RNA sequence: GGUAAACAUCCGACUGGAAGCU
RNA sequence: GGCUUUCAGUCGGAUGUUUGCCGC
């Protein structure tokens, strides 16, 4: 145990926020959509080069009619990642808006944008078709929490960016 | 009779808490929630709660939660309110504004948040109309103080985002407000510049007057906050209003590029307003940016780039400032191209020594960005003709040098770069990827710059040259010394051919030339990688022996002893890739002389070929590949014979060997039986790895396939009519009067030709499974594909195996996948050029299409998807289009039909296979896509151009005819969305465009449209195919329904349709 | 040399966002 | 309805550049 930081999780309902987290935790995969409620708030540890550092993930309900305090979750984050499904075309024209939202309340802290589910037969999202990162300056990982592509890499960079550490290795 | 203000507070205060505390029971969050949703939705005193939590004096968390309410209610239950409580609520929000809140410095983002959030809600609800005094309320707010005039702007620009960005509105509602903002938006924008102005001002003196840092730290937030909400606007309002006060708004911008503290907000305003597309006379006003006085503020941030260490603040201020410079520069060759009143700007020099700074700074991401705008400037029908362009150049390939050279790994510590290839790239894998693709258009940039200034360019790639000939498993490998010779070669060579396409066939400094062509030639090394630089430069250089013919010899020295081997070691250790690729790039330097410059080879001919003879002389010696490019090249020198039978004689004679072993007796049989062919290949046996006969019957009969290829690629007529006639080439004139050419080879091809076909047969056999299950276990998958080859076409990248390194040793089984792969291509590639090489001596061959019909396309219904493509593309595409229309009839006519049919029936099964739904499956759905497209690709050749003579002509036949409309319109069922609009803009209606007129039986009619359907089904979703496919299916509507009548029966079983509405459509073609 | 895959510059094929015109 | 320039998509064609792979 030493640092601990606060990670928030965005993006629209059944984008598999709740499953990408439940696996990094247990290491499972969770096969139904029952819908988060609001926040559910889960330590994560990672054992670098530099020592056990922490992770309170504030896995936030992206449905219209359950996120709980929504904006209220985003107070004193320090880093947050914002998830979309490529087979939903909705998903990403949503990042903009989960982005205005979290910059507003907590400016210039690193955010990983992620488009999730890669494992899935056809994406209707292609990857040239992704830019929004490139705009607003952030990091872009395609992953999937069931075929673990990427699993960490988001993690990873964050982690790189809050210590100030390039060569930080998980 | 439901609650106390008090009361409801305090457990208000109880449920925030329980639902921000990380460590909480679930069943208490639940409860928490259930709480709230039940109070936002029935609770009558919302409001009084709302401002009471609000308050300064509790939790900033109780506080967000309070403004929370007092948004959800102005949002969800406004229509449930009368008019005083609304009235009411806004003055308490107003007020809330005033004084309701931290003052300025003290005060969370997430609290402004949320009290901005409340006043834009209300602005939704009602600006215009209901609400006519609100600028006038925000501006009055707004001279109470800075705290007060940043939430003002956090309100404008939360309201410009959701009403015109997000546009997250009734479209009604939200046209209304943005109208309005428009109308207002002289007054809006003015408010925005003079409060930046102003607060930037107060800001400037006071900053470094130690007694005073809070007021310093306080006008800088509010300059930070306008220039945040001004990039609200800046990209989506009239250009007007940026121009607005002899362009004031953009003055400041550029000023404030030199201020820390505002910089990057300024940069960002500069970026969103120099990307704004549309209407070219609208960007007019943005070379304003160009003006003396904007350019100096921009010179002077860009001159701070002096790279001095990574500090992140401004290195991000840089990547921001750099795509300015960028959209700047493309908006300068956008302006300009077009003639329209933009002539080029006095201060260019200033923006050229500006951007220039970026092209040299450390940084791979810095100097990749500037490439796309420099392409542009140097293509500038303009602009390459200015002379502080060309002034530029020099110091622009100086910089491109450093750029070739592949230092600045993310791991490394070698040169400065490597600090910030660590800020921008995870891994090197991500900085080589970048790298690569980066060089690539690199590449093209450098041509332009070269094309531009030839003398130069050469000067500084001779410079390099010199130099880099006399400097610095241990002798060479990815040391600092291979990675700066290979971007020196690199440039060189990139710079010769552009020099010896824009420099007269005499400003050639031809004694710098053979200068340097000498030393390239002295100079020596037993290192397989250097040497392949070595042999590069000499090719580079090589237009040079052209005045100097005294060097060829040297020359041939040089390239002939690299193809014999490299005295790593011969028969004691294996031929590690670097070796086996210098001999490669020998023999493909040997066909490149003499390909390109053969009349220059031409007085050396005896000896070069008795030089290939002796190294042929010991079969052993040599790889069948090296084997062959030497007797290609001899082939492309006897090109120059110019005269028919003196080649006709060499050819035969060079191929006597061939012919020998190919026409054998025992060859015949090894050729035309399975169980022989097995046999001499070596499937049939289980020593379980000493193969060791095997391999040499299977590299001889490689051996003939490769030469017969080598000959018909390359022998060749003389190009020029006049001369063609004389060395007796012209066998007489076509009808338009083309002449018709006999070549050398004919005689000579013709002769194999039937054990080809024999070859090609038996090849196809073998894919019947019972043909199959004869090979022994240690070769069962002998034909199917190497693993390279699969890896290939998922996208799943390698790494990169050492040059200096035998570690993939060549596995007996790998051996045999590679030999088959390649036989398989080889003898297809054959039958392709065999037309275009020979024309009508190969097209008229007695029942050619039988021939090919029982041999080529003898197995098809076993022969795999990965053979399949090779063979269409490679074989039939050529035969096919090659083919003079006197024969469309003798054989492409009764190969396309039985083909198209066949092609089609195992298209729409491996369809039906994939819409029924781990490596394994996976890979092989991707093979059906690269097939579909290219069957389609084959067949759009063919007919379209409307359609060619051979679509005209193949639609004159019933089986063709038949199966060109069924595949076609059945494409537009499969899954693959590529192959929708191309098939039906291009091909779907030429082709019922022919069969108009006459028969169009009445089951044909009706299933043509719901196939159309069936595209419209699987599609939808895709805006491409839906356009293009709703076209395709209104032209079948109206050539078709005047006629028959039973296309309205297909239209009536379509999901609702409403039949009155039909009825109406129906008659108004049917009238006048 | 050959082959496949990426990208870039230019001149058409239609979906959709401002106008010029008989 | 008749005739056109500008701005994003989905392609299509033509050059050009780069990166993989090629002992059978
Ligand atoms: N195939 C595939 N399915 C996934 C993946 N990730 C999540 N799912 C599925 O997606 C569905 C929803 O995932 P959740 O994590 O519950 O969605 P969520 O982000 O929690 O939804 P909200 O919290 O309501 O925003 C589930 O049915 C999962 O089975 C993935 O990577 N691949
Ligand atoms: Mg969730």
């Amino acid at each position: 145990p030493q640092v601990q930081f606060k990670l928030v999780l965005v993006g629209d309902g059944g984008t598999g926020k709740t499953t990408f987290v439940k696996r990094h935790l247990t290491g499972e995969f969770e096969k139904k959509y029952v819908a988060t409620l609001g926040v559910e708030v889960h330590p994560l540890v990672f054992h670098t080069n530099r020592g056990p550092i922490k992770f309170n993930v504030w896995d936030t309900a992206g449905q219209e009619k359950f996120g709980g305090l929504r904006d209220g979750y985003y107070i004193q984050a320090q880093c947050a990642i914002i998830m979309f499904d490529v087979t939903s075309r909705v998903t990403y024209k949503n990042v903009p808006n989960w982005h205005r939202d979290l910059v507003r309340v907590c400016e210039n802290i690193p955010i990983v944008l992620c488009g999730n589910k890669v494992d899935i037969k056809d994406r209707k999202v292609k990857a040239k078709s992704i830019v929004f990162h490139r705009k607003k300056n952030l990091q872009y990982y395609d992953i999937s929490a069931k075929s673990n592509y990427n699993f960490e890499k988001p993690f990873l960079w964050l982690a790189r960016k809050l210590i100030g550490d390039p060569n930080l290795e998980f | 009779a439901m609650d106390q203000v008090n009361a409801l507070c305090e457990q208000l205060v109880k449920a925030v808490t329980v639902m921000m505390d990380p460590n909480s029971t679930q069943r208490y969050r639940l409860e928490a929630l259930k709480f709230c949703e039940e109070f936002k939705e029935k609770c009558p005193i919302c409001v009084p709660c709302g401002l009471r939590l609000a308050e300064k004096t509790q939790v900033a968390i109780v506080r967000h939660f309070g403004l929370q309410i007092l948004e959800h209610v102005v949002k969800f239950r406004w229509n449930g309110m009368s008019r005083l409580e609304k009235v009411y609520l806004k003055n308490s929000v107003m007020e809330l504004i005033a004084n309701g809140t931290l003052n300025i410095l003290e005060e969370e983002n997430h609290i402004k948040d949320a009290l901005s959030r409340i006043v834009v809600e209300m602005i939704k609800r009602e600006w215009p109309q209901h609400w006519p005094d609100m600028l006038i309320e925000l501006d009055t707010l707004s001279k109470q103080g800075e705290t007060q005039t940043e939430l003002v702007m956090f309100i404008l620009l939360r309201l410009a985002e959701d009403v015109v960005t997000f546009q997250t509105l009734p479209p009604q509602r939200r046209r209304d407000i943005q109208q309005t903002l428009t109308q207002n938006m002289e007054r809006i924008f003015s408010f925005l510049l003079n409060t930046l102005q102003e607060n930037v001002n107060k800001y400037q003196q006071v900053k470094t007057d130690t007694s005073q840092e809070s007021k310093a730290q306080a006008n800088c937030r509010v300059g930070v906050a306008a220039l945040n909400t001004l990039a609200g606007y800046i990209d989506w309002v009239s250009m007007s209003h940026i121009t607005a006060e002899n362009c004031k708004l953009l003055e400041i911008l550029c000023l404030l590029l030199n201020e820390q503290e505002l910089q990057l907000g300024a940069a960002e305003c500069l970026l969103i307003a120099v990307s704004r597309k549309g209407k070219l006379e609208d960007r007019k006003p943005l070379m304003v940016l160009f003006g003396d006085v904007a350019m100096h503020y921009i010179l002077s941030a860009a001159q701070t780039a002096d790279g001095g260490g990574l500090v992140e603040k401004h290195y991000v201020f840089l990547k921001r400032l750099c795509q300015v410079l960028c959209a700047l520069g493309n908006q300068l060759c956008a302006l300009l191209g077009a003639d329209s009143d933009v002539e080029t700007p006095s201060n260019f020099g200033k923006y050229l020594e500006s951007f220039l700074a970026f092209t040299t700074h450390p940084s791979q991401f810095l100097r990749s960005s500037t490439q796309m705008t420099w392409g542009a400037l140097f293509r500038h029908e303009i602009l390459s003709r200015d002379p502080l362009l060309l002034a530029i150049i020099p110091k622009y390939l100086r910089a491109s040098m450093t750029n070739l050279v592949k230092m600045g790994f993310p791991s490394k510590t070698d040169s400065p770069s490597c600090e910030y290839s660590r800020f921008d790239f995870d891994s090197d894998e991500d900085f080589n990827a970048f790298f690569n693709s980066s060089r690539a258009q690199q590449g093209e940039v450098m041509r332009l710059a070269c094309r531009l200034d030839p003398k130069t360019s050469f000067q500084m790639a001779g410079e390099w040259l010199k130099y880099q000939l006399s400097t610095f498993s241990l002798c060479s490998v990815f040391s600092p010394s291979f990675v700066q010779w290979e971007a020196m070669t690199l440039f060189l060579e990139s710079v010769i051919t552009q020099m010896f396409r824009t420099l007269n066939r005499e400003e050639i400094p031809v004694n710098d030339g053979i200068e340097l062509l000498q030393m390239v030639l002295n100079f020596d090394t037993k290192d397989p990688l250097i040497l392949s630089c070595v042999l590069t430069n000499v090719s580079a250089l090589f237009p040079f022996v052209t005045y100097r013919p005294e060097f060829l010899p040297q020359v041939f020295s040089k390239l002939f002893s690299s193809v014999t081997f490299e005295t790593v070691e011969e028969s004691k250790a294996p031929r590690t890739r670097a070796v086996r690729n210098v001999r490669r790039h020998a023999c493909s330097s040997i066909i490149k002389m003499c390909r390109d410059y053969p009349q220059l080879v031409l007085p050396n001919f005896d000896m070069l070929y008795n030089h290939v003879k002796q190294l042929l002389s010991n079969e052993l010696l040599l790889t069948q590949m090296e084997k062959c490019a030497l007797m290609e090249a001899l082939v492309l020198i006897s090109n120059q014979f110019k005269n028919y039978e003196r080649q006709k004689v060499f050819l035969e004679e060079l191929m006597a060997p061939v012919a020998s072993i190919w026409l054998s007796q025992d060859m015949h049989r090894v050729l035309s039986d399975v169980d022989a062919f097995i046999a001499y290949v070596g499937t049939d046996q289980k020593d379980p790895g000493l193969e060791d006969p095997c391999g040499l019957n299977r590299a001889r009969m490689s051996f003939c396939v490769y030469s017969i290829l080598g000959v018909v690629k390359r022998t060749c007529w003389p190009t020029d009519l006049e001369e063609a006639k004389a060395g007796g080439f012209v066998v007489g004139y076509t009808s338009s009067g083309n002449p018709i050419f006999r070549n050398p080879c004919t005689e000579q091809i013709l002769k194999l030709l039937d054990n080809l076909l024999a070859l090609i047969r038996t090849h196809n056999t073998l894919y019947a499974p019972e043909m199959l299950a004869k090979m022994a276990e240690p070769f069962t998958k002998a034909l199917d594909m190497l693993d390279a080859e699969k890896s290939a076409i998922l996208g799943l990248p390698q790494p990169l195996l050492e040059l200096n390194d035998s570690p993939v040793f060549k596995t007996v089984l790998e051996r045999m996948q590679r030999f088959f792969s390649t036989l398989y291509e080889n003898c297809f590639h054959i039958l392709g050029k065999a037309g275009p090489s020979m024309q009508q001596d190969f097209y008229t061959v007695e029942d050619l299409a039988t021939q090919l019909l029982s041999s080529a396309f003898v197995n098809l219904n076993n022969i795999p998807d990965y053979r399949l493509r090779p063979m269409l593309r490679v074989f039939v595409k050529p035969l096919v289009l090659f083919c003079p229309p006197e024969h469309y009839e003798a054989l492409v006519s009764p190969i396309l039909g039985p083909l198209f049919t066949y092609l089609h029936m195992r298209l729409s099964q491996k369809w039906q296979v994939i819409n029924q739904r781990e490596s394994q499956e996976m890979l092989e759905e991707q093979l059906v896509r690269m097939l579909t497209r290219e069957v389609m690709d084959l067949i759009t050749v063919c007919c379209v151009s409307e359609l060619t003579d051979l679509g005209k002509c193949l639609m004159k036949h019933e089986d063709v005819c038949t199966a060109l409309l069924i595949t076609a319109f059945n494409s537009l069922a499969w899954k693959d969305t590529l192959s929708c609009q191309r098939t039906t803009s291009q091909l779907c209606w030429p082709l019922l465009k022919q069969v108009l007129s006459g028969t169009l039986l009445a089951d044909a009619v009706t299933w043509l449209f719901t196939s159309v359907l069936k595209g419209l089904q699987m599609h939808g979703q895709h805006d491409g195919c839906m356009a293009s496919l709703v076209h395709l299916a209104f032209q079948i509507y109206e050539a078709l329904r005047p006629r028959y009548l039973e296309i309205r029966a297909v239209m009536e079983q379509i999901p609702e349709i409403q039949k009155d509405s039909l009825d109406q459509f129906d008659c108004k073609l049917l009238n006048p």
